[PDB]
């Protein structure tokens, strides 16, 4: 009952753009399975899960590069922040050094014990694979913290990307040069990965189309001096490399196509803990993708050995999402979660203060039942309003807005340009009366057609050594304007 | 500064981010407590220069002979209030949008230019059905509309070839794959 | 401005930052007040004016 | 701008503003950790709603 849904949903839209509806097409050709498909998925999360620690476990580098960062953390002797949390871990199917220890002796021993055994014969000793399939063993039983497993994940996405850029490089090299096949080509690749006998066993054959090499020959073993350098870096074989690789693609496909069918499961539950919670807030579709995101973010995390229904924790993953966003957006203003949940304590109140007595809280009773100061409950009063629209018609007719009912009170008037105009064309004239040089100090020190306002000894660093002479200058110029015959037109400035 | 002409033509996307001087990521407006806009909201003081007249956002930069200063604690360059008039920002989307008044608006010029009804682009914009960039097998060509069944369909048979998006990067992709001297040839 | 700071120092009065938002009557208003009506809330005092 | 009585006077584009910008950063959030296709198409829609 999927098909026809669709055909019958597309053949009656009329051009009909509802959100709404769409949401509901696409979220309802999946069907419901309880109590037993998602404990499958649970099933096959854990199983992709195990398949990527069998996959690191066969990966000594990422072991390699945990235990240099623990022995970079444990060298200061003196280490407690939060990238200890971020470790391994194991638990037993707070923290403290005797149990990391207890527990890291044994891999301490498996590593010391399989680094030995590498040059017995070659990588792939019957010894050397036994050792490494206990320590993959032990390394199963060790849950890693999502903090640094993170870590470790796009650490080896960045390698394999790198790997897998350098072949699609070298492949290009080869194909838009030489116009070489892929069956011919990855074949010996993947046979020899150790050499280029397979370049010489080309050369030796006849190919009539491969005359044009001498030209590319000195960029190929260029480029592939950066694989044998990776791999010296490395220090793994290539097989074992792309298989690690293939599996835990696999895996990470599996567990992507688990996680989407929960999610398409939970769509419906999802919805229906928006219809639950019908406030106008943003809007609907928004409050829908908070509670989408809420169930990805619970699925990241949910496990079936609790023994209870993914229900409960999904519609309190939910819950927590769409407070989040009730209080972070939905608002012109943001206001903290704390402050809100506040506001909503204060109201919870008001309607038990207004349902026992019948009148507006007073703050002084709201004030001495919450145990807080008055001054709090002013300011909550205060900024919880909600911000008036700018096109509220301010009559009973819807002929005038509020688009121009407020003042420009920001800039100033022309009053006040053509008063300042006024009072430095005054003050220009008075020092062009006045002494040259006891205008060009009062220009100096005040700031007068300057931008820098000098200070007293920069003043007589540029004019006269002698700082006093400076201030008597300054003195004996404002003396001289102080004078009422110069003043009788200054005076008029005395409000300004 | 006297103009000759008034010119209207359609805006580069480059062109819109050299108009602006900053890119506004957080929704926020101002604080509860003060008046001050966030480092990082719509009206930023950082983006959009200062509020009051040659001062900055935490008030240290007085002396208005400080012109053109950035701060090292807020950001913000002083200069006057009216700079704030004749400047914009812009926003960084992740995926493109089809501007709606450009196949609304009659006679719908982006169905004119493409030779497709309004309901087709507006059943592909929607996300309601997939469309068919390029196709360089002789089953399907260009301009080739495939419901939800049909593209599972299409996808499982063959692969690596059957070029298809949805919505507005389709039809993006399409835009800059069509020549337009053939199309005005063939006409 | 440096122009109203040497005004200032000119004529060395103190010039408190105090604004001026007093309610005036609007002009062409010439008539007599009735009576006043002062309204406060319960937690500023009436000041031994009200 | 505040009004004069006290509140505050916001504008209808600055709320639709909000709104796009919050939609983007939704859209990015689903897209940085890989969203499922119905909730993708569902962001991408109320986008150009937006």
């Amino acid at each position: 009952a999927a098909a026809q849904v669709l055909s019958s949903v597309e053949s009656e839209i009329g051009r009909t753009t509802d959100p709404v509806r769409m949401y509901m097409r696409e979220m309802g050709t999946v069907e419901l399975l309880t109590r037993e498909g998602e404990i499958d998925i649970a099933k096959r999360i854990e199983d992709g899960i195990n398949q990527v620690q069998c996959s690191v476990a066969e990966y000594p580098e990422a072991i390699t590069y945990l235990l240099e960062q623990y022995d970079r953390v444990e060298a200061e002797e003196a280490r407690l922040s939060d990238l200890i949390t971020g470790f391994v871990d194991p638990n037993a199917e707070s923290i403290d050094p005797e149990l990391a220890r207890e527990k890291f002796a044994e891999l301490r021993a498996q590593y010391v014990v399989t680094r030995d055994t590498i040059k017995a014969k070659g990588r792939s000793h019957a010894t050397a694979q036994e050792e490494i399939l206990k320590l993959s063993e032990v390394f199963k039983q060790f849950r890693l913290v999502p903090k640094q497993f993170d870590y470790l994940v796009n650490s080896m996405r960045v390698m394999m990307d790198r790997v897998r850029t350098q072949e699609r490089l070298i492949m290009k090299l080869c194909v838009e040069q030489c116009k070489m096949p892929k069956k011919n080509f990855i074949t010996l690749f993947t046979g020899n990965e150790t050499s280029d006998t397979w370049f010489n066993a080309a050369i030796a054959m006849n190919k009539p189309w491969s005359e044009k090499l001498h030209d590319v020959s000195e960029e190929v073993h260029r480029a592939l001096q950066k694989l044998q350098q990776i791999e010296e870096e490395t220090g793994l074989t290539i097989e074992q490399v792309k298989d690690i690789n293939r599996r835990m693609s696999i895996g990470e496909a599996k567990a992507r196509r688990a996680k989407k069918e929960m999610v398409e499961a939970n769509l419906r539950l999802v919805i229906s803990i928006a219809k639950k919670y019908t406030n106008r807030g943003l809007q609907f579709l928004d409050l829908i993708q908070e509670g989408n995101i809420g169930l990805m973010k619970a699925v990241d995390k949910f496990e079936y050995r609790r023994g209870y229904k993914f229900s409960t924790y999904a519609t309190w993953w939910i819950r927590q999402a769409i407070t989040r966003s009730i209080a972070d957006q939905a608002r012109t203003i943001r206001i903290p979660v704390h402050m809100i949940e506040t506001i909503n304590k204060l109201n919870r109140i008001s309607r038990q203060m207004l349902q026992e007595m019948g009148r507006e809280p007073t703050p002084e009773e709201l004030a001495e039942r919450m145990l807080m100061p008055e001054d709090k409950i002013r300011k909550v009063l205060k900024i919880a309003k909600e911000p008036i629209s700018m096109e509220t018609p301010i009559g009973d007719d819807e002929d005038s807005h509020l688009g121009d009912f407020i003042e420009d009170t920001t800039l100033e008037l022309p009053l006040d340009s053509a008063t300042t105009e006024s009072l430095r064309a005054a003050t220009h004239d008075v020092l062009a009366g006045l002494t040259a040089r006891e205008a060009k100090v009062l220009r100096m020190r005040f700031g007068i057609d300057m931008n820098t306002d000098y200070t007293l000894e920069e003043v007589g660093k540029q004019f006269d050594v002698t700082r006093e002479r400076i201030r008597q200058i300054e003195a004996k110029a404002l003396r001289k304007l102080r004078h009422p015959s110069r003043s009788e037109v200054l005076r008029s400035f005395l409000d300004d | 500064e006297e103009f000759d002409a008034i010119k209207i033509a359609l805006a580069s996307p480059d062109m819109i981010r050299s108009w602006s001087f900053g890119e506004v990521k957080k929704p926020e407006t101002i604080n509860y407590r003060t008046f001050k806009p966030e480092r990082d909201g719509l009206f930023c003081a950082r983006i959009f220069g200062p509020v009051k007249d040659y001062e900055c956002l935490c008030g240290k930069y007085k002396r208005l002979k400080h012109r053109g200063v950035i701060c090292e604690k807020c950001g913000v360059e002083v200069t006057q209030t009216k700079v704030r008039r004749e400047r914009m920002g812009h926003i960084e989307l992740a995926s493109p949008t089809a501007h709606i008044w450009f196949l609304k608006s009659l006679p719908s010029r982006i169905g004119l230019l493409l030779d497709m009804p309004l309901r087709d682009i507006e059943r592909v914009l929607y996300f309601e059905s997939y469309v068919v960039i390029e196709g360089g097998m002789t089953n399907l060509e260009r301009q080739q509309i495939l419901t939800e069944e049909q593209y599972l369909d299409a996808l499982e048979e063959f692969g690596d070839e059957f070029d298809a998006k949805m919505g507005a990067e389709a039809i993006q992709a399409l835009l800059k794959s069509m020549d337009l001297e053939q199309e005005c040839e063939q006409l | 401005t440096p122009e109203e700071k040497l005004l200032r120092a000119i004529f060395g009065e103190k010039a408190s930052d105090v604004k001026d938002s007093s309610l005036r009557v609007p002009n062409g208003v010439s008539g007599t007040v009735i009576d006043v009506q002062v309204f406060t809330r319960d937690g500023v005092e009436k000041d031994k004016r009200a | 701008v505040p009004l004069d009585g006290g509140r505050f006077a916001t504008s209808d584009l600055n709320d639709l503003y909000r709104r796009v910008i919050n939609r983007n950063n939704r859209l990015k959030r689903l897209l940085d950790l890989a969203a499922p296709d119905i909730i993708v198409r569902n962001e991408k829609r109320m986008l150009q709603e937006a």
